């Protein structure tokens, strides 16, 4: 009996692992389904779902937080965008494997599926630690003067960063927005209050409203390209009301 | 690799010949065969343009049919479907299932018999119980003492908060018992009730 | 394309082997197999010089049969067969299969029960109201009351202009519940019914 | 052209695959099987070297049985083979199934009934009028009336020279209308006999 | 030499077709499959892919079964698949299948006769001494005189400690002759008891 469940649970651990470095599986989907289901249904379920959990801890909290710790300033975006895809990617297989678990095993426990599991691991683990926040704020905050300055920068990157974001959170734009709506919100503020008063002191009535609806427009421009649909009108009428209601 | 199947699909489950499109196996987004046959997956032919799945083909008809249309399997074959489209995570399939009389009733009382966890455990013990006396005594029939109360015994039956008297108890275990393939007759001997076991 | 068909033509029927000749397949030209087979469409073969059909193939003899020949099923398949005919879009077959008993006694009742379009209905809600009261109860049988009348109740069944008595209505209710695997019986409480479901 | 068979002939019925020796086929000159593997005609092998005869291979089994010895079908099969040796026109096989029971009390009760060649006619107009009256009036079962004598009323069955009485007919008619699926009963209302058809 | 085994293994049981994992088969380490399968052994095919195992495949599926999960069989297949596991040596089947009714009771039984290692002996004796009268008499029935005591017969059962009487013995007489197709009855002609068994 238990035996045999630590010898096929090696196998599943080895199997998930191997997944996870991204190679190809030496066993079949097959062999792993049942070996999943069959741990379900002799209520062996307990000790799967914290092996996973310690398999995908290894994989993030080791592996990838180190990597964006140790990545800081060479290719944050970039290295975040690629640990997202691969962490997409594994958990969908994982959760190919593991679907008897989420017809029961994590439906009498109400707890969320593995792939849902898996983006609040993500969340709480990878997108809330302290210092990859404030690094995220920054990046964020630096990309937007750069292209607000008129510099160019990967658009499509920060659309990518915005979509991890928003899926980071469980269908909830919380995460997206305690992440960097609020710190994109001050800096947007800041900034318009600065060219508010900067318009007001070199432009005149009809050249500041002109600068301020090119302002408008280039901040629709940017929510459009690299930016959550939903988050553009708070944006836009922070905006408008710093802009011309001072 | 992302693999890409054939339209048509030709399946061999445990060693028998299914075939079926690749839209039928796809048709359900959450079920084994969709994410067994959505191509992230490497699938093992045997010998032949066969798909091999290793398990118990006889009443995969019934699943495949209800993978093409809403077709649902007759009495004798709603446990046993119920039992492969478990293991196939067939979700619609499962409650269509649930819904049909052989597993409806069972339902509704595991409704009753949910309230007391150990009554399985409890049928267990009854049945080793007259075994060992039986084969001890070298006897053809051997008599325990059960205790059912709803509010010296060898298996007790403990209080539970329902409708269902306790006559109706003694019926679970003697349906479930003979269900078995034991011989069961039940005695008030006075409230202990005398079970005994006819072996041969 | 115009596609050519071998005058022998092998079929697979949802991994069932038949063979028959194009004539068979043609024989009624309003039909799936006619318009199938009629060269108009692209056929896929699988795997091998085999058509394929992604339908069950238990009952597709009976089909064959009566193509070969004006045969009849043997009274166990009538339903069956009546399902695949539906299917084939087969005109005779399906008119020589409601003229035989399983089917016809069904359509002489459906007379008096097409005066009643939300029968089925009814007996959904009688079926579901037992089950809810015997699993919130926590009993085996769940007792509800019906109205029937010809010219505080669950399920009421309203006038109808017929022949047919209110006992015969009842004989279709408890018919149809028995059918669904229930075991039902039913008493004139004073025109109210009372139907008491046992689940186990 | 003159074709030249293999000593073992391997055999396709339908998609039923079935082999035998060529001289088990031509063991009855007079024979379909003969006639077609005598090599007179033309007979088309398909796609794996099987000879085709679009015909159901359910009880070709029986007939290749008694072309190698004299084995007869059981009981239950005597009808069934007996169409295949009607198809296959097997004279030797026709006389010993029609001297095995099933048939043997059928031809003894159509010596009864050949004197009536209309006996067929009247059964079927008592099933229609039967179901035209219940449908009509919406109702669970048709009386009808019919007149028996043997030297207003719906069907008649005319004068016959035989010993059999006229109680006989009536259990042909019984039988033969409970054959069908109905369920028949009659009475003598005053020679009239009241038949009630219950179709459900 | 040390044979390579594919992961999807084909199987042929006695002209029987089955496909099942490498895996399944080496399950339990200590079988009849697993060493065949560990690969120290030469395994003949036959003709194609397929491994030759000389046994009845009838049965086999529900080995499979087993192996793959924990799969019991029904009731009326307990004995053949309990048959196929004391030759594939499988040992956890062995046990499940003993703990199951129709093998449960039997070893109860056996509990008791197996105090008397001469039962079956007896009973044969029993069984040819009324063959040989009713053929040398020419009769339809025989009567033999046995003599049942628990502490100029034919057949005589001996002595036993255990709680099972002397009628319970008869009963085990009875139901065994009666299992092998006997109209048995017996009379206690005064202990000795007559049985008088029936040929036709």
């Amino acid at each position: 009996d238990e035996k045999y469940v630590n010898s096929i649970w090696d196998l599943l651990k080895n199997a998930i692992q191997e997944i996870q470095r991204k190679n190809n599986s030496g066993l079949s989907f097959e062999e792993l389904y049942r070996n999943a289901y069959t741990m379900v249904l002799h209520k062996h379920g307990e000790k799967l779902y914290t092996g996973l959990r310690e398999v995908v801890t290894e994989h993030l909290i080791n592996k990838v937080r180190e990597d964006v710790l140790n990545s800081l300033n060479n290719n944050f975006l970039q290295t975040l965008n690629q640990a997202w895809n691969d962490h997409q990617t594994a958990m969908v297989m994982i959760r190919d494997i593991l679907m008897y678990m989420d017809r029961v095993y994590v439906q009498q426990n109400n707890v969320e599926n593995v792939y849902n599991l898996g983006l609040i691991i993500f969340r709480d683990q990878v997108v809330r630690y302290g210092c990859i926040r404030d690094h995220l704020r920054q990046t964020l905050l630096d990309m937007i003067a750069r292209e607000r300055k008129g510099e160019v920068v990967d658009r499509g990157a920060i659309r990518n960063a915005c979509q991890m974001l928003m899926i980071l959170g469980l269908e909830g734009r919380s995460v997206y927005e305690e992440d960097f709506e609020a710190p994109f919100l001050e800096m947007s503020a800041e900034f318009f209050q600065m060219e508010s008063q900067k318009f007001l002191a070199e432009n005149s009535a009809s050249v500041y409203i002109k600068k301020v609806e090119a302002r408008i427009n280039e901040e629709i421009e940017r929510v459009m390209h690299c930016l959550d649909k939903s988050t553009e009108e708070p944006i836009v009428k922070v905006v408008e009301r710093e802009l011309i209601s001072k | 690799l992302p693999q890409e199947f054939p339209e048509v699909v030709p399946l061999n489950i445990g060693g028998a010949h299914f075939t079926t499109r690749l839209s039928t196996l796809r048709r359900y987004e959450d079920t084994m065969l969709a994410a067994m046959f959505s191509g992230r997956h490497y699938i093992p032919t045997d010998s032949e343009g066969r798909y091999f799945i290793d398990r118990d083909g006889t009443h995969f008809g019934d699943v495949l049919n209800f993978l093409r249309s809403g077709d649902l399997p007759p009495r004798e074959h709603v446990r046993a479907v119920y039992k492969e489209a478990q293991y196939y995570a067939i979700g619609p399939l499962l409650e269509q299932l649930e819904n049909m009389q052989p597993l409806k009733g069972e339902k509704v009382r595991q409704a009753f018999l949910g309230l007391m966890p150990y009554y399985k455990d409890h049928l267990e013990r009854i049945v080793e119980i007259a075994r060992l006396r039986a084969v001890q005594r070298k006897a053809r029939f051997a008599k325990l003492k059960v205790c059912v109360f709803k509010e010296e015994v060898d298996v007790s039956f403990g209080p539970w908060e329902a409708v269902a008297d306790v006559y109706d108890l003694l019926h679970c275990l003697v349906t479930d018992l003979s269900a078995q393939g034991l011989t069961v007759d039940h005695q008030c001997i006075g409230p202990i009730y005398e079970f005994k076991i006819t072996w041969w």
